[PDB]
């Protein structure tokens, strides 16, 4: 039986790390709920 | 058990030690994952359980206790952050502007931030807090490097 345990706030930080990109990728979607690439 | 609002770990010891094989968020009473990370199974929380109320394996997201509850959009266009919780560490925020899933049903944010899958189920937020969906189901890309959807689910 899978058990969870507590973590923290729900919260936007003042001073975070400002890292990631933003690409536009070309996407589909499996009836298993799998995403794949489309070039 | 525990049903105050936040972050949570979600692990099993089906396997060597204590293992986290996902993440979720506890809003409004309900706990909401992704479905990959439980497989629609029952969670212990103190002694108490929490049963699976709705699920979906194609937007690979499932509520225990009650409907989903979490409505907030990205706006498409303002950063966003990774309130990410890896496996044997602390929660960290990690901020980033949303790239884009571009698909035959329309275009969903995307971030290119990868992680152990134990984060799985980490909540992506907006400026005022809100959980605008769940970190952990994408695509590898060219590079190599993980993209994950913005996964949100829509709230009755
Ligand atoms: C069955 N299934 C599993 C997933 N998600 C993953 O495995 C996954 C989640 C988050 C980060 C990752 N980084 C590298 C590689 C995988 C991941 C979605 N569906």
């Amino acid at each position: 039986d899978m058990y969870i345990e507590r973590a923290g706030d729900i919260t936007w930080e003042k001073d975070a790390e400002v890292t990631g990109n933003s690409p536009r990728l070309d996407v589909a979607l499996d009836e298993s709920g799998d995403f794949s690439l489309v070039e | 058990g525990e049903t105050t609002d936040g972050v949570y770990r979600v692990m099993t010891r089906r396997l060597l030690g204590s293992t986290q094989v996902g993440v979720g968020v506890m809003q409004e009473g309900v706990f909401h994952t992704m479905w990959h990370v439980t497989k629609g199974a029952a969670l212990r929380s103190g002694e108490g359980r929490l049963d699976p109320y709705w699920g979906d394996v194609k937007q690979d997201l499932v509520s225990y206790c009650g409907p989903w509850k979490l409505d907030a959009a990205w706006d498409g266009l303002s950063e966003v952050q990774l309130l990410a919780v890896p496996p044997g560490e602390r929660a960290k925020n990690i901020q980033t502007l949303p790239g884009i899933f571009k698909t035959k049903d329309g275009d969903i944010g995307a971030v290119a931030l990868d992680y152990p899958a134990g984060t799985s189920g980490s909540p992506i937020l907006d400026k005022c807090g809100r959980v605008i969906g769940l970190y952990g189901n994408g695509v590898v890309i060219k590079n190599g490097s993980y993209v994950s959807a913005i996964t949100q689910g829509k709230r009755e």
